[PDB]
């Protein structure tokens, strides 16, 4: 019976754990697409130089 | 520039109770949830 | 626990408001020192004048 | 260096990621035979009772 | 024994992790049929064995 | 001598116990003075030219 | 909500063996975490065109 | 603007998994090469006024 | 001068519409990457089972 | 007039050769995950006895081939299209450079 | 008792990384940046024991 | 005994949704 409250601790902690970082990977994947899409051009950057 | 004084005053005091608050949560938070989670049986060794 | 949950919820919305508003704070003296050194030039012209 | 460096880190997490689901997996098996066991511990009991 | 050690192949690849020991353009691997039959009829042999 | 007060400043965050008077302390006061004097001296020699 | 709605079905997972029927409430439940996921689409969706138009 | 976005989206993060790297440190390399470079153009503006 | 002007427009264009291309495929490569991965876990499953 | 469109000409040729190498580095990132293609059949295609299965992982394990070998015939095809590119710029800064002198 | 000790050390600890921080922040006090300013006054103060 | 456990799973299951009361709060008057 102990063995069994030890294993059942286990599995609750890892998948919270899974969940914070499925919510993390998805988070910064779509910020940093949308952001680095956003680039100006080099010849913008010169400024019709 | 008696103006930017009072404003010197001013960031000062946020940028130290933004630290001071900070550190409060993250106390709390890796304290307090790492042992209290579930199920009130077994112990957090 | 019920009362621990509301407690840090709490804390977070002091956290962002506090950050905002130390955005927009820190705007406005990038905007004033601006006008410093235009009324500093003023100064120099009128003195030459 | 901005762009690669946070490819980077995003590699890594999903690395860590993979590991954590092959750990639950077999977490949940052993799980499942370890009660086998207990219940044919309560079967060997009333055989012991006889 | 042969369906623990199947078990065992597929899971020692597949939680074999990248970028660690399978370097290699193997090629010609579009073609296959060393798989003889369908997962109904892997049931079913269990079946009639037990 | 802005980086100098300045310098001196966030040192009164420090918490409870460990806040100390320092040798830091005393020759920062006098590094004030002293640059204050300097200040005026050459105001002196401005009047002079 | 998310969370507690996992640590629920958790829970359930402690059930014992001729005790573990399908009971609706976790169809509802399911039914719950696809509605969280259609709430974020929406969510994400808005935000991205306020950035555009900024 | 970009760049304040990216910093404060990634400062919103569950508590478990936040940290300190590269990332952080790069991004803070750019704002401060931004701010320097208004400043320098500024200057030049003047320079050509005279 | 015209000249000029077309040829500056083809390179722009085509490299646009270049850049757009790498990065779709690539995320759908990964996609369905995970869903491969997802379909062997579950015959893991299923073979511990039986 | 000229010196202007020759300045900016400038800025463009060396923007054409910034997405030649990233385009190469795509290539080379692609490189890689293929090798977990191939190497998983190579795990899989041996196995002891009957259990030799068709099965969800086999056709999706097809498509990843298919569908990869496709991205890099692709790929070397935006290759060939920047390739040609550069030189056609190349050869009109030549001329804008000449008659300017 | 040993409860006593350990909880007294560990309030030591945390105040004195505290202060480490701050005087790091500190001693990280080359010139040219933008937190150097101006609030004259800092000269008379019964501050720290 | 079974029954009696899954009864006590079920109340201890119940309980936790006082935590989606929001901040332990009003909200809407």
């Amino acid at each position: 019976e102990q063995a069994l409250r030890n294993l059942e601790d286990s599995r609750m902690s890892l998948e919270k754990d899974i969940a914070v970082k499925t919510n993390s990977l998805f988070i910064d994947r779509q910020k940093c697409m949308t952001h680095r899409n956003r680039y100006p051009s080099v010849l913008q950057l010169a400024g019709y130089q | 520039e008696d103006t930017l004084q009072s404003l010197a005053h001013t960031k000062a005091t946020l940028e130290h109770d933004l630290a001071v608050k900070a550190n409060t949560l993250y106390i709390d938070q890796e304290k307090c949830m790492s042992m209290r989670n579930s199920y009130p049986s077994t112990l957090r060794l | 626990n019920l009362a621990f949950t509301n407690r840090i919820a709490e804390t977070v919305d002091a956290k962002n408001k506090i950050h905002t508003h130390l955005t927009k704070t820190l705007q406005e003296i990038f905007q004033i020192e601006m006008t410093i050194e235009s009324i500093k030039k003023a100064i120099k012209e009128k003195s030459a004048f | 260096a901005v762009n690669s460096a946070f490819s980077s880190r995003c590699q890594e997490l999903d690395d860590s990621l993979q590991k954590l689901q092959y750990h639950l997996r077999k977490t949940l098996t052993e799980i499942t035979d370890q009660e086998h066991q207990i219940a044919a511990l309560k079967q060997a009991i009333k055989d012991k009772e006889a | 024994e042969d369906k623990s050690s199947a078990q065992y192949i597929d899971e020692n690849c597949f939680n074999l992790r990248s970028t660690s020991d399978s370097i290699s353009f193997f090629h010609g691997v579009e073609k296959f049929d060393g798989t003889v039959s369908i997962p109904e009829t892997w049931a079913k042999f269990s079946n009639d064995n037990i | 001598l802005k980086v100098a007060q300045t310098r001196l400043d966030e040192r009164t965050r420090r918490p409870n116990v460990e806040l100390c008077r320092d040798m830091a302390q005393l020759r920062l006061v006098n590094e004030v003075y002293e640059v204050d004097e300097t200040i005026q001296t050459l105001q002196q020699r401005l009047r002079d030219s | 909500p998310l969370d507690v709605a996992i640590e629920c079905l958790t829970l359930r997972e402690s059930r014992r063996d001729i005790d573990v029927v399908r009971d609706p409430v976790e169809e509802e439940l399911l039914k719950e975490v696809e509605v969280i996921e259609a709430t974020k689409k929406v969510l994400q969706e808005k935000i991205s065109q306020a950035f555009q138009h900024l | 603007s970009i760049a304040t976005d990216n910093l404060q989206c990634r400062e919103r993060r569950q508590h478990p998994d936040l940290v300190r790297d590269y990332v952080e440190v790069e991004l803070l390399k750019e704002t401060e090469l931004i701010r320097n470079i208004q400043e320098l153009l500024k200057r030049t503006i003047g320079q050509a006024v005279d | 001068i015209r000249n000029a002007e077309a040829s500056r427009l083809w390179a722009s264009r085509l490299t646009g519409d270049s850049l757009r291309i790498m990065q779709d495929k690539d995320q759908l490569i990964h996609q369905m990457q995970e869903g491969t991965s997802r379909n062997l876990g579950q015959r893991l499953s299923d073979l511990g089972f039986w | 007039k000229l010196q202007t469109q020759l300045a900016k000409i400038l800025q463009e040729i060396f923007q054409a050769e910034n997405t030649i190498m990233l385009l190469e580095r795509a290539i080379v990132a692609k490189e890689y995950p293929l090798k977990m293609a191939q190497t998983m059949l190579a795990c899989r295609t041996r196995r002891p006895n009957v259990e030799l299965c068709r099965d969800v992982p086999q056709f999706r394990l097809v498509n990843e081939v298919f569908t990869i070998d496709d991205t890099l015939q692709t790929l070397k095809l935006r290759l060939r299209e920047t390739q040609d590119t550069l030189q056609l710029l190349v050869m009109t800064k030549s001329r804008l450079e000449h008659e300017l002198a | 008792s040993d409860r006593s000790a350990q909880h007294e050390l560990e309030k030591d600890l945390s105040d004195k990384q505290a202060a480490l921080r701050i005087d790091d922040k500190c001693q990280h006090l080359r010139n040219t940046s933008e937190g150097v300013s101006y609030f004259r006054g800092v000269e008379r103060v019964d501050a720290t024991v | 005994a079974c029954k009696t456990n899954t009864l006590l799973l079920d109340t201890k299951c119940m309980d936790t949704r006082r935590k989606l009361t929001v901040p332990a709060e009003k909200f809407v008057p």
